[PDB]
């Protein structure tokens, strides 16, 4: 009864999701309205048996529209909710649940926020959970897990690149947020590469269209506009500062010494 | 597990140990987690040193079977292995937690786990153990930039299992991503079997860092497009962000 | 039907453990006086 | 299955109470398999028993009590424990029922020992739970019929109407009096306490329906009381019996100081008193020990 | 007899204790 | 000599009562007072087996600056 209800307004949120102008409101409220009813129907099954199939073939889909509602209205909590239950469904029932469609797309899509939020350490291990294949092979994995190597390398021009080759419409969101942090990375090479750069010579390095863009960054970055359109960047001088003998450091470890000579009866 | 003797706690650990044996060839070792931890809890409570460093050890290889590099990291990060354990069941756990780390991108204290784990295995069997700790090791050490030893490599047992590790460490002592690559066309298989192909992904940054090492310590002054050809990278533009 | 049958034994066999070890301890200490 | 519990912890952060609800009878299931990522989720867990109109704000300190058992706080967990109320049935035969109990004892016996000695002005007021709880321990040992280990702990936490009730309470009341009076002279230390385990010793003794005279005054020398001495004696003569207090005369004069017999003597002032006087100040007792 | 057992080792324990610092400043003073 | 004995006796089965007296005792620049000390730990723990008070004369016995 629940379980053939349970089908019934899914659907209302699949017909109005696969609109080509869904509303995020509505569809909130019916996905907001839907959790409550999975709850009673085994929502995630601890140590799944061969229970309905229905029930975990269902309840994967509305985390899979709702993690892919998520980034629609564009908010990282509630992409962090669906897509932590979602992996639930993909992982530990899989030998009951089939190979989901959206799956390997949505997957890619939990690697490429990890590295928008700069949680790279966390990116490899949830790369582990996908099959070793799949990683070299499937376009949705590749592409996260090529541009994490592009941005640890310092490719910064093929990370811009990636943004026009994306796997899917869904991953646009978070490429907007990995931008951001690749400008003020790329500046921040700038200034401890270069001794001085031309103001326009920047603009492919920066990636930025206007150059007006340069000047509200440039007062943010605190950049020194030099007369010939040349950005001073004499910082250096700021060595190791080995002028200063670490005295206090020194004493204490060779202290130490002694003790490991005396200290030891 | 309805008793409670103390020696007895000695003779357990070898069962729990084959008791995952038992399942390791069921090929299910889903249903020996819930017992393994439970066991390992009560092997805490009552201070069983030798049953708590077997069942951890057995919990580890449970979760990276199964890819649960998390899941692990986790337990580790909180259960504290014996100090008084057997020098072989250290040894496991310093792998254990060494190929966990390894995944974290804490590459330095994963090599001195590593190393400590070779060590402490046995000096003339255990050959299977070895091959296997001496090829995550050669990664790690690639990994953080260092040189494997070259002495590894000569030996009758290891020689013919590090063969692909051989070629691998030579195209990154170059520091070319061509010779890079050829190795992974080549050895991509061996090293997804091997269960350490997504460390030698890594290896193309690190590749890429030892070439421009090179290039600094013998160029006084080099054209942009000259570390390009060096590198084999695709444009002077991209080696100029490198 | 038991009470703290099992707490006791849990503490007994906690000291045993210590007391085991500085009995130990104190053996090694013994002979290094000694000697 | 459910390899990871995080999707369970994703359910913790929702407004809607039944949800977070639900979650923490999910996360009982799993609390023995999966501690260790729920140990990171605790501070969300926790902030559910904090708050008051959370419906199962109980049960949430009960999940939260065996996370911290799983992860070696006990401290933490025993707090936790108390805040579950009712959830936590002792009777379970659950390893973290009987670990919680554990160390819910020795909490109580560490701060009843330092309330023991702290003025009264300063004495910091037991938990309520901490002691229902320990009071159920304390009743099950009766329940069981083992009042050896009873005894232990009414000592080790000095409670000595628990320690009143398990000797009487017993079938072998001279045999319990036996054997706690060898402990409190052989293992207790406290001195102050150890009066009082004496003082109440003193209450059975007199209270049995054959008085044991006898043990009575052996305690009350350590007590140094000399007029209760003297009043035991002094009642012992106008109940005619006599022999006894013959008995107590020598045993008194044996094992016990010269100025708690001398002070003894002048109540007993205040014909068979005389005879009484004559053993006390020790002139018969050498006079045997000369003669043998 | 639990309670006993319980407490002549918690006895037994501290008196290790004292034994083994007794020990400790022995050696102190046998090198001197 | 004939005080230290007469010291020690005055605080016997005292328990903790002669921690006082003692600490004074132990710590006198005059041998045979120190000595008194020793007594006044016996007298004081007569059969308690004080192992704080076993501490103190262990630590006496094996470093002290008078053999008495």
């Amino acid at each position: 009864a629940v379980l053939q209800a349970a089908t019934g307004m899914y659907e209302q949120l699949k017909g109005e999701w696969n609109r080509k102008s869904p509303n995020l409101s509505k569809c909130g409220e019916e996905l907001g309205r839907l959790k409550l009813v999975l709850l009673e129907l085994n929502f995630l099954p601890t140590t799944g048996t061969k229970l309905t199939k229905q029930q975990l073939i269902l309840a994967r889909d509305i985390l899979e529209i709702g993690a892919q509602w998520s980034i629609l209205r564009k908010d990282i909590p509630s992409f962090e909710r669906y897509m932590a239950q979602l992996k639930c469904y993909y992982f530990d029932y899989k030998e009951q649940l089939p190979e989901s469609a959206y799956m390997h797309q949505l997957l890619g899509l939990n690697l490429l926020f990890l590295l928008s939020q700069n949680r790279v350490a966390e990116f490899h291990t949830e790369l582990e959970r996908l099959p070793a294949k799949d990683i070299q092979t499937n376009v949705y994995i590749k592409h996260p897990v090529s541009l994490e190597q592009y941005l640890m390398e310092g490719s910064y021009n093929k990370v811009f690149l990636a943004k026009g080759n994306i796997p899917a419409e869904s991953y646009t969101f978070f490429i907007d947020i990995l931008l951001d942090t690749i400008r003020d990375e790329i500046a921040g090479c700038i200034e401890k590469a270069y001794e001085k750069i031309l103001f326009t010579e920047a603009t492919r390095i920066l990636f930025f269209n206007t150059p007006k863009k340069m000047t509200d960054y440039a007062k943010k970055r605190g950049w020194v506009l030099g007369p010939n359109n040349y950005y001073s960047f004499a910082s250096q001088q700021q060595k190791p500062e080995d002028t200063t003998i670490p005295s206090t450091e020194l004493a204490k470890q060779v202290i130490e010494y002694a003790r490991q000579l005396e200290m030891i009866v | 597990s309805t008793q409670n003797r103390r020696a007895l706690d000695l003779v357990a650990a070898k069962c729990y140990y084959y008791h995952a044996r038992v399942y390791e060839f069921l090929d299910k070792l889903d249903v020996v987690r819930s017992f393994l931890h439970a066991r390992l809890r009560t092997a805490t409570l009552r201070h069983d040193a030798d049953g708590q460093a077997t069942l951890l050890n057995l919990l580890l290889r449970n979760y990276l079977h199964y890819s649960l590099y998390d899941q692990a990291e986790k337990l580790v990060s909180k259960s504290v292995f014996p100090e008084q354990a057997n020098n072989n069941e250290w040894a496991r756990y310093l792998y254990y937690t060494g190929r966990i780390k390894a995944i974290q991108l804490e590459y330095s204290e994963a090599r001195r786990t590593m190393t400590n784990a070779l060590r402490k295995a046995p000096q003339h069997t255990a050959v299977g153990f070895k091959q296997t700790v001496h090829k995550l090791l050669i990664v790690v050490e690639l990994l953080l930039g260092e040189i494997p030893d070259r002495l590894q490599f000569r030996q009758p047992s290891l020689k013919r299992s590090l063969m692909p590790y051989f070629l691998l460490t030579q195209a990154v002592r170059t520091g070319n991503l061509a010779k890079f690559n050829q190795v992974l066309d080549q050895f991509g298989e061996k090293f997804q079997a091997d269960g350490t192909y997504t460390l030698i992904i890594r290896l193309r940054h690190n590749v890429i860092k030892t070439g421009v090492r090179m290039i600094s310590l013998s160029y006084s002054r080099i054209s942009l497009a000259d570390i390009a050809q060096k590198l084999q990278l695709d444009s002077p533009e991209d080696a100029e962000f490198i | 039907g038991s009470g703290l049958r099992q707490y006791y034994l849990s503490k007994i066999e906690e000291l045993q453990l210590i007391v085991n070890d500085k009995s130990q301890n104190l053996r090694r200490l013994q002979a290094q006086r000694n000697e | 299955m459910i390899t990871s519990a995080a999707g369970i912890i994703s359910l913790l952060d929702e407004d809607e109470p039944q949800l977070k609800e639900f979650a923490l009878h999910k996360l009982n299931a799993v609390v023995n398999d999966f501690w260790a990522e729920i140990s990171e989720s605790v501070d969300k867990i926790e902030v559910l028993y904090e708050d008051e109109g959370f419906r199962s704000r109980q049960f949430a300190a009960l999940v939260a009590s065996k996370v911290f058992y799983h992860l070696g706080a006990f401290e933490e967990s025993l707090n936790y424990a108390l805040g579950a109320g009712d959830l936590f049935n002792v009777n379970d035969n659950s390893e973290y029922v009987e670990t919680i109990i554990a160390k819910c004892i020795d909490h109580y016996t560490k701060q009843c020992v330092e309330n023991a000695d702290l003025p009264e002005g300063e004495k910091k007021p037991i938990d309520q739970r901490l002691e229902g709880i320990v009071n159920k321990m304390f009743q099950r040992c009766l329940d069981d019929h083992k009042y050896k280990q009873a005894i232990g702990i009414a000592l080790e936490t000095r409670r000595l109407d628990v320690f009143e009730k398990t000797i009487l309470e017993s079938n072998d009341v001279p045999g319990m009096l036996a054997y706690s009076l060898k402990l409190c002279m052989s293992l207790m230390q406290n001195k102050q306490f150890r009066n009082k385990v004496l003082r109440v010793l003193v209450k059975i003794y007199m209270n049995l329906e054959k008085p044991d005279f006898i043990n009575v005054c052996q305690c009350l020398i350590f007590l140094d009381d000399p007029q209760a001495v003297s009043d035991i004696l002094e009642k012992l003569v106008k109940e005619d019996n006599l022999l006894m207090a013959y008995q107590i005369c020598f045993d008194l004069y044996e094992s016990a100081s010269q100025q708690f017999l001398s002070s003894v003597i002048q109540n007993l002032r205040t014909d068979q008193t005389l005879k009484m006087i004559k053993i006390l100040s020790g002139e018969m007792a050498i006079e045997l020990h000369l003669q043998f | 007899d639990l309670y006993s057992r319980y407490k002549k080792l918690q006895q037994e324990l501290e008196f290790l204790e004292v034994q083994e610092e007794y020990i400790k400043d022995e050696q102190k003073n046998l090198k001197k | 000599r004939g005080l230290a004995v007469g010291i020690a006796l005055v605080m016997y089965g005292r328990m903790e009562e002669a921690d006082a007296l003692i600490e004074s005792l132990c710590r006198d620049k005059d041998p045979i007072l120190r000595r008194s000390g020793m007594y006044t730990v016996a007298m004081a723990y007569c059969g308690s087996g004080n192992n704080k008070a076993i501490r103190r004369l262990l630590h006496v016995a094996v470093s002290d600056v008078n053999d008495d």
